[PDB]
């Protein structure tokens, strides 16, 4: 119950991730897990983030393949480095830097699952020229 | 033979089947395709700017970004848009009625019209409003003068019009 | 098979033994050793005057083990199948060995060198343009096999004595020579080699650059003790050098197939002898008059019309031809070989170059230190 | 928003015209068993 | 087979990144890879990056592993999320190339028949080199030259991947490499435009002067089928000039 | 439960595919592949063994897996044609077989040659002592006909068994025919 | 021979197929159970330099999905309501269309249950039409292998009360299938073009 003034130490590889992904998936509101680790309390670091299909029933924890998941964790341990799953990041060109009903659900699930689960927000159609 | 024959029944309950993991990626691909807004470009605004009508919504305009062939573009093109890259990445030609289409493009096998008799007069009237204008414009070209345009045909409910009207089709 | 290994026993000092080894390899079902025993044998020191016996137990032995390695086998096999000296058999022959091994290893393209090898020897006008050009149209996706692509540049370097290749011939013979290195055969053919490919150059038209051959030393030595004016000639057409006495010595000196083209020798030489100017100087004498001409290629004022005319068709000159002055601009598009031991001129007006924008440079930047600084 | 629905398949499926001019079709809420809905009434739909 | 490459403005963080996370353990210098991308219109992009951890010998440079199984894996997540890309070639770090390179390339044009070789210089800085393509013919050497492997450069361009300039200009915020202080800018354009233009003409230099010195074996066959041309290129005539007198100066008085 | 990792390394010479043996000495080899795997598969089916080639090549592709089919596959129209390279073909093994895997797992490597082999005594006694260093296990199986148990490979096998080792052992099989069941009768529960 | 290693494949290459199309079909027919805006077909023959189309939406919007992604043009056929996707903004799948408000149902009886035997006295005429109609129906293939198309329109005439519309239903009844009736002196209508 402690969250004092966090920061994340984004990395630029992820940030391109998110662009490709957001560019890729535009209209599909395509859902994605930030691949980050809590060295401590709210010195967050993120190195890494993977891209996922959306699957057709929309936002669901079931479209994050748990399977698929545990297998693309596996080939980053034995080829790159591991990382944990303490955040998510999606695409959402609908409205601003809030979450919809469904993505409250998804999020309070990986708050239940991991300790914080940090819910992002990332624009993909807004972010023009000098704003993401 | 046992490892002959059975090979060549296993193999081919495919080829044509087994056409299907592709299909479910087309259909992903989809899943994940973007849908880009359609629009008729009204005008161009400058050589880089171009001012297009959504069919329902208001007119934006757009930019091609590096090879999208402005030039080929014209006032009252068809481009695709979408309301976040900001670009028409391809365009796209025109429609061509489909409801009609089909409906014009769904004539039944008929017979010659040579199978219906006593409308000798009214078939050499067909080919020389059809088929002469097209066949031998040079003639026509000395004449000087442009081909005629519509033949009315009136009478009876029971004629053979809509017989003429299948065997032309 | 053991009354054939009997009777093959025989036939040859020192056979048995290898006889013997065959016994064994079989015995034990070896099939690559066996062909090198076969390879060792074919090429031992005997001119295999039993050819056609041989060719019946190497037939014998292969037929009843049918497992033995087929582009190595056709690769000895066809030296037996050339010395049975028959061509009317000798395409049954080869129908034969292809029906035998029908891959498409180096046994069918083997198979068709060998036709062709035939067609050249008689009967020169039935499948020889075919043949020749469908090698290079099967050798597909074989970037470096290079024991077929030495056999096929063989057949075309002997196909020069043919309409359809003087240039091309020259080129794949150029192939074969860089293909293997080795000398490999005795030193006055591949001096011969080089006579003819030297001929090639000399009698063929496009064959301005003919890279690879003007001064290249696999070529060269072989005639450095012999017809060293063949040598000369070369560095001649090289370089841009003239000799025309030497020159001349060249036409008359290897009197068959130089004789009649004499005067393309004439042409060529004057068309090459500009080039020196040409990468000598960079647009530094840009004023190619008539009387510079005259030095450069001894030839007429109304020749210097043709001359530079198959000048700017084939390439070497592409500048504006005057003739109130006589002026030809200097542009060349077909590079060839600059004497690399002379590589200290481009290297000298390279580091001129270097000096000059160095130089200026740090000039503009003398004059912009009030705003870089 | 709430809209009538036009008609279903054998069971599962229901193809329905909305008021927003919709060719809708939904899985039916779990909650709610085809059985009581019915062709012509009017049906509430979650935005999500 | 490919007319040339562009290597995007996405893939050469990615790569370096991969080569410090996996070189924590492995020290072998040696980073070796799979470049992701697509090729559509005889441009060879890139657009994913992996990195495989890889051990060399010394000896005739024919001892390595993979993990095959875990690369394939990976390929068929990438294509699933996203089905446009596809592996148009294999990177290793390490500028000074090995003879492994041929052994590799043999296994992975599986995945695509024009296998490509990149190398990403994660260390080197040279002057603004990110990475260097290399494509593979064994086609004969030359017409009259012996067999040899011969890897050549295909053409390569840093691409504009787009959405990647916001980022970019996040990122950065401080150099802003851009056309601003138009005249200050465009001096910074002309001083390393001279320093480019005299540090590779030099280098063209020494090459020269050590081909004459023969330490080196000697490529002539394509150096001076390239560089006689540029040399006799008669950019020197002042005489244009002459006809030219009022190039532009009229401008430049006007202007005045 | 003690797990075993096998990795396999395959000759694929230029005479493996000759009938000394019934089929093949290439087919027996992969006989004698699925065998064992069949073996490990047996003992528990989340065994593991993986294939390496030595023809100038190292094939990775069907990696250290349960599944056998893909040894069958991949190694079935190999094309025996190139030669032998002993020195690199059980190096390359020991690092494929180095990648991930459990610590439990006892790492092992097999080899099997079928072929004679034309390599330099100084080299091959020069990576014994280098994977006497390492700590290497490896036992090698031969098949058909060959220099069988030659003074390198008994040496290469004497290094790594000795000094207190696993003690696996290299068996002089007859040329062409052999008992593929006598062969792996030892090291399949002793070594 | 070669078949062991043919149908391992094979049999492998069947089930994956045809499972990833049942992700597939998942993954689009959530979709497909949430379609959202009507498919007013404007077509074009776009032929790849196949097809395509442009689908005026519900919430009047256009998309113009490439080359017709899930659906054949062949039974996708122009007109309205075609399942779109609500998400991908592609074609979805068939679905019935409108029967025109009025014609959705008239006067259309599923079934009708009224019997040949509460007809009759005319027995002639009802035993003529039955073997102009109801065989036609049944017995359909005895026409198509014997070759003559059976004839279509029945002109029933006669003063009101002669059981003309019981004979009709009943033929219908008989033959098992649907049966569609016509308010024809209703069909006059104001609006142009409505009847
Ligand atoms: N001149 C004719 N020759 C042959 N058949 C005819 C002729 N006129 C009418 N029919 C018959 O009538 C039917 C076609 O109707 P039609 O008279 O063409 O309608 P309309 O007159 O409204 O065009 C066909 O079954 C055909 O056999
Ligand atoms: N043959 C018949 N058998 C039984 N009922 C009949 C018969 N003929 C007429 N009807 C009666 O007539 C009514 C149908 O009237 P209507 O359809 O208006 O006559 P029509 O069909 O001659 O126009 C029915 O309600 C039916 O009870």
């Amino acid at each position: 119950a402690v969250d004092t003034a966090e920061q994340v130490y984004i990395s630029s590889l992820a940030l391109l991730k998110m662009l490709k992904h957001g560019r890729a998936g535009v209209p599909m509101e395509v859902m994605g897990l930030m691949l980050g680790e809590f060295v401590d309390d709210y010195t967050v670091r993120v190195i890494d983030v993977f891209a996922m299909p959306q699957s057709g029933t929309g936002v669901s924890v079931e479209a994050v393949d748990p399977v698929f998941q545990a297998k693309m964790l596996d080939m980053l341990k034995q080829t790159g480095r591991p990382e944990m799953v303490v955040g998510w990041y999606h695409s959402h060109p609908g409205f601003g830097c809030w979450l919809s009903g469904v993505d409250i659900n998804t999020q309070q699930s990986f708050e239940a699952l991991s300790e914080r689960a940090v819910a992002v927000v990332v624009d993909p159609i807004q972010s023009v020229k000098g704003k993401v | 033979k046992e490892i002959d024959g059975r090979l060549k029944e296993l193999r081919e309950q495919l080829k044509e089947l087994t056409k299907q993991y592709e299909k479910s990626e087309n259909d992903l691909k989809a899943l994940q395709s973007v849908g880009q807004i359609v629009g008729e470009v009204l005008k161009q605004l400058t050589e880089e700017k171009f001012i297009v009508k959504a069919t329902n919504g208001p007119r934006y305009v757009v930019g091609c970004r590096r090879q999208l062939d402005k030039s080929k573009l014209k006032p009252g093109t068809r481009v695709a848009l979408d309301m976040t890259t900001l670009t028409i990445m391809r365009y796209l030609p025109r429609e061509v009625d489909p409801l009609v289409y089909n409906m014009s493009h769904e004539d039944p096998g008929n017979v010659s019209y040579s199978e219906i008799g006593g409308l000798s007069e009214q078939i050499r009237e067909l080919r020389e409003v059809i088929e002469l204008p097209l066949t031998n414009p040079e003639l026509f070209q000395r004449v000087g003068i442009i081909p005629p345009k519509g033949c009315l045909l009136y009478g009876p409910p029971g004629t053979g019009k809509t017989l003429l009207a299948r065997a032309v089709a | 098979v053991p009354g054939f290994l009997q009777q093959s026993q025989n036939s040859g000092p020192g056979q048995p033994a290898v006889w013997h080894r065959l016994e064994e390899l079989y015995t034990k079902k070896l099939w690559h050793q066996l062909t090198l025993q076969v390879l060792d044998f074919v090429q031992d020191p005997c001119f295999a005057q039993g050819d056609g016996l041989i060719k019946l137990y190497e037939n014998f032995i292969s037929e009843f083990e049918h497992r033995v390695n087929p582009l190595s086998l056709v690769e000895i096999i066809l030296h037996v199948v050339r010395q049975m000296t028959d061509p009317n058999v000798a395409l049954t022959f080869l129908e034969k060995t292809r029906e035998k091994v029908k891959s498409s290893d180096e046994a069918v393209i083997l198979c068709k060198t060998a036709i062709g090898a035939l067609k050249l020897n008689i009967g020169d006008l039935q499948v020889t343009k075919e043949t020749i050009e469908d090698v290079e149209e099967m050798l597909n996706n074989l970037p470096g096999v290079t024991s077929v692509h030495s056999r096929f540049y063989d057949l075309s370097s002997k196909y020069y004595q043919t309409i359809g290749n003087h240039a091309s011939y020259y080129k794949d013979a150029l192939r074969f020579l860089g293909c293997v290195d080795i000398k490999d055969l005795p030193v006055s053919e591949q001096q011969e080699r080089a006579f003819t490919l030297g001929l090639a150059g000399l009698l063929g038209e496009g064959v301005f650059n003919f890279g690879e051959l003007l001064m290249h030393p696999v070529l060269e030595s072989l005639r450095n003790t012999d017809r060293q004016w063949l040598i000369d000639t070369l560095y001649a057409f090289n370089s841009g050098n003239v000799e025309r006495f030497q020159t001349l010595k060249t036409a008359w000196g290897q009197q068959p197939d130089l004789a009649a083209n004499e005067a393309q020798l004439l042409r060529k030489i004057q068309l090459l002898c500009l080039m020196e100017m040409t990468f000598t100087r960079p647009a530094n004498h840009r004023q190619l008059t008539f009387e510079e001409i005259a030095k450069s290629a001894k030839i007429t004022v109304n020749e210097v019309e043709l001359l530079v005319m198959k000048a700017l068709s084939v390439g070497l000159v592409k500048g504006s031809i005057d003739e109130v002055d006589k002026r030809v601009h200097m542009t060349w598009v077909q590079p060839r070989v600059l004497d690399l031991q002379q590589i200290k001129g481009m290297k000298d007006r390279l580091e001129f170059w270097c000096t000059d924008v160095k130089s200026m440079e740090m000039l503009v930047e003398h004059q912009a230190h009030d705003i870089l600084t | 928003c709430t809209k009538i629905i036009n008609a279903d398949s054998e069971d599962p499926k229901y193809i329905i015209n909305v008021k927003q001019f919709a060719k809708f079709v939904v899985d039916l809420s779990d909650q709610v068993a085809p059985t009581d809905i019915e062709e012509g009434m009017r049906v509430g739909v979650d935005r999500n | 087979a490919v007319q040339k490459v562009v290597v995007h403005p996405l893939v050469l963080l990615s790569v370096v990144d991969h080569f410090n996370r996996i070189g924590k353990v492995g020290n072998q210098k040696r980073v070796v890879g799979v470049l992701l991308g697509s090729w559509q219109k005889k441009v060879l992009d890139v657009s994913n990056s992996f990195a495989v951890p890889f051990d060399e010998d010394d000896k005739d440079d024919s001892v390595w592993f993979l993990d095959h199984d875990y690369l394939e894996n990976m390929y068929g997540m990438f294509k699933k999320v996203n089905a446009r890309e596809r592996i148009v070639g294999w990177y290793h770090t390490g500028p000074k190339l090995h003879k492994n390179d041929i052994a590799i390339n043999e296994l992975m044009k599986r995945y695509c028949p024009n296998s490509v070789l990149v190398i990403i210089d994660v260390k080197p800085k040279d002057l603004g080199l990110p990475t260097e393509a290399y494509i593979s013919v064994e086609e004969v050497h030359d017409d009259g030259t012996p067999t040899s492997k011969t890897f050549e450069h295909v053409t390569s361009e840093i691409g504009a991947e787009e959405a990647e300039e916001v980022g970019v200009e996040h990122l950065l915020r401080d150099i802003k490499d851009t056309t601003v202080g138009t005249l200050s800018q465009r001096i910074t354009n002309q001083v390393h435009g001279l320093k480019g233009l005299n540090s590779k003409l030099l280098d063209i230099r020494s090459y020269l002067e050590k081909v004459a010195t023969g330490k080196l074996p000697i490529n002539h066959q394509i150096i001076y089928q390239l560089q006689d041309v540029f040399n006799l290129l008669p950019d020197v005539s002042l005489q244009e000039f002459v006809k030219a007198f009022y190039l532009k100066t009229n401008d430049q008085m006007v202007v005045v | 439960m003690v797990l075993e990792s096998t990795m396999v390394c395959v000759d694929n010479s230029e005479y493996m595919r000759n009938g000394d043996f019934l089929p093949t000495r290439l087919q027996a080899q992969q006989d004698a592949v699925n065998i064992v795997c069949h073996s490990k598969t047996r003992s528990n089916p989340e065994n593991n063994v993986g294939l390496i080639t030595l023809a100038n090549d190292c094939e990775v592709l069907t990696t250290l897996t349960p599944d056998t089919g893909r040894i069958l596959s991949k190694l079935h129209t190999v094309q025996p044609k190139g030669k032998i390279t002993f020195c690199t073909g059980i190096r390359v093994a020991h690092l494929a077989l180095k990648h991930r895997q459990g610590k439990n797992h006892k790492m092992r490597i097999i080899a099997f040659v079928g072929s004679p082999v034309e390599d330099n005594e100084k080299d091959l006694v020069k990576l014994a002592k280098r994977l006497k260093k390492e700590k290497v296990n490896v036992d090698i199986i031969n098949f058909g006909e060959e220099e069988v148990n030659t003074e390198k490979l008994t040496a290469f096998v004497n290094t790594l068994n000795g000094k207190d080792g696993t003690g696996s052992h290299l068996v002089t099989v007859p040329p062409g025919p052999s008992l593929a069941d006598a062969l792996i009768s030892s090291p399949i529960l002793a070594g | 021979k070669i078949m062991k290693s043919e149908v391992l494949r094979v049999t492998h290459e069947l089930q994956a197929m045809k499972d990833k199309i049942k992700e597939n079909s998942e993954k689009i027919k959530v979709n497909k159970t949430l379609p959202y805006l009507v498919s007013n077909v404007i077509e074009l023959l776009d032929v790849d330099p196949g097809k395509c189309a442009v689908i005026k939406t519900s919430t009047r919007q256009t998309y113009f999905l490439p080359v017709i992604g899930l659906v054949d043009a062949e039974k996708l056929k122009p007109g309205d309501l075609v399942g779109v996707n609500k998400d991908s903004y592609l074609i979805l799948e068939t679905l019935p269309t409108e029967y025109d408000s009025r014609v959705k149902a008239m006067e259309v009886d599923e079934r009708p249950t009224e019997q040949y035997s509460d007809i009759g006295g005319l027995d002639k005429q009802i035993q003529e039409l039955v073997e102009a109609i109801v065989l036609p129906m049944n017995h359909k293939e005895k026409f198509e292998n014997l070759g003559i198309q059976p004839p279509k329109g029945v002109l029933m005439y006669g003063p009101p009360g002669t059981g003309k519309t019981l004979l009709a239903r009943a033929c219908a009844a008989q033959t098992k299938a649907t049966f569609l009736k016509l308010a024809g002196p209703q069909l006059v209508q104001m609006f142009i073009g409505d009847g």
